[PDB]
């Protein structure tokens, strides 16, 4: 999806500005917001690519007039519904159709080890490698509207495989329910120059990119 | 004039309520367990950060077998220390060198390595750093008072997939027979992103 959420060489947004002696949580509703995603999570509510989805399509000013964590506030309100968990007049009223229909997966026994161990990504198989380290490989010049992971600033560009990945979940399915089309998963490096022309260039620098299999083809 | 988009701009004066509000409502639904959620928040708050990775660099500093074994496997590596999990399952360490400085960003949205940084800082999440760190690598560094020499490459990696980064800093020269507690404490988070350098004796 091209949205506003994929910035790479955009002008404009201005300075890097940091809060010195930023706390982990500024306010303490960010805090009630981010140990919502794990909780969810857990219980199978929606994936991990759903959610990334979910945040793509909220409004642009939205997107980016809203501090981080209310982005977050925004998948659990919209997605939710999306997926039937809850309605929208539970959401409105923040009061519950009817009681207690459900049990939390994430408990307090099993906290440490869910958070230490994580999921990954990675499969035992899928689609064969078609590309090894040291090949030259363009980025297809492909616009979803839905979810994908090639941003927008690598297409039709022409790159170097560095690292062979292995096999991972495809997110543009995984996030639409067509399964996870598991397949290899490419860092792909770029010349600075390549990408963004001669002038806006310096002649050292390269851009590393991880991208799946399908998203490639010979140079 | 204010803060609109790099992250530290005000929320809206309700934020609090309709949080609030939802929170009730999963809690009543049965689909959240809020003593678990303390939990979550107390792992982010007090137990994971960048003390983690920094002992990592320390002990990669000190020892090159590990150092070896870290940048053959990451999440193996890290997980010697005892750090490991969420957004950091497939772990890559970037080493620095005279020739080559690493960086990494989420130019799509704010994925970080959790079990060896803790939770991004607001300006990684943001658009400011997000949309320039891959077109202007120096003059985005150059705001943090980095200078990289013109002749060292510099190597941005956006982390687009599934794999998660954390850069191993240069150590800095001068730390002779340091203790890897001593040499930890050089390290800094920003270090780890590649957007600083180890603190200077
Ligand atoms: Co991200």
């Amino acid at each position: 999806m091209n949205g506003i959420h994929d910035t790479g060489g955009a002008h404009g947004y201005g300075p890097v500005y940091r809060e010195p002696n930023e706390p982990v949580f500024r306010y303490d509703w960010e805090k009630t917001v981010m140990s919502l995603l794990p909780a969810l999570l857990a219980n199978g509510n929606f994936n991990l690519d759903e959610f990334r989805h979910s945040i793509q399509r909220m409004g642009p000013a939205h997107y980016l007039e809203g501090t981080y964590y209310e982005h977050w506030l925004h998948v659990f309100e919209n997605l939710l519904v999306e997926k039937g968990v809850l309605t929208a007049t539970e959401v409105a009223t923040g009061k519950a159709a009817s009681g207690k229909t459900a049990t939390p997966v994430l408990t307090p026994a099993i906290v440490d080890g869910l958070l230490s161990t994580g999921a990954s990504a990675a499969r035992e198989e899928g689609a064969r490698a078609r590309f090894a380290v040291g090949d030259k490989v363009r980025v297809l010049n492909k616009n979803p509207v839905g979810h994908t992971r090639m941003p927008r600033y690598t297409r039709g560009k022409v790159g170097t495989v560095v690292i062979d990945h292995g096999v991972f979940v495809t997110p543009d399915t995984a996030a639409h329910g067509k399964g996870e089309h598991p397949q290899h998963v490419y860092t792909v490096s770029f010349t600075s120059v390549e990408l963004w022309g001669q002038d806006a260039s310096s002649p050292k620098d390269t851009i590393r990119v991880d991208l799946w299999d399908d998203y490639l083809e010979p140079a | 004039h204010d803060h609109h988009h790099d992250g530290y701009q005000a929320p809206p004066e309700d934020i609090a309520l309709r949080v609030k509000a939802l929170e009730s409502l999963l809690i009543e639904k049965g689909l959240v367990d809020p003593a678990a959620m303390d939990l979550v928040v107390q792992t982010y708050e007090h137990k994971v950060g960048p003390r983690n990775g920094a002992k990592v660099v320390a002990k990669a500093w000190v020892d090159p077998a590990y150092k070896a074994r870290l940048l053959a496997d990451g999440t193996a590596g890290i997980a010697e220390l005892g750090f490991s999990g969420v957004q950091g399952e497939d772990m890559v360490i970037l080493e620095n060198t005279p020739a080559v400085h690493n960086v990494f960003v989420c130019t799509l949205c704010s994925c970080y390595p959790w079990p060896t940084l803790g939770l991004p800082p607001a300006w990684y999440k943001a658009a400011p750093y997000r949309s320039r760190m891959v077109s202007d690598p120096r003059g985005v560094l150059a705001e943090f008072g980095l200078v990289i020499p013109a002749n060292k490459e510099i190597r941005v990696w956006d982390t687009t997939a599934e794999l998660r980064y954390m850069v191993l800093p240069e150590r800095p020269a001068g730390t002779e027979a340091y203790s890897e507690e001593q040499l930890a404490e050089l390290v800094t988070r920003d270090s780890m992103i590649g957007t600083g350098l180890p603190t200077q004796p």
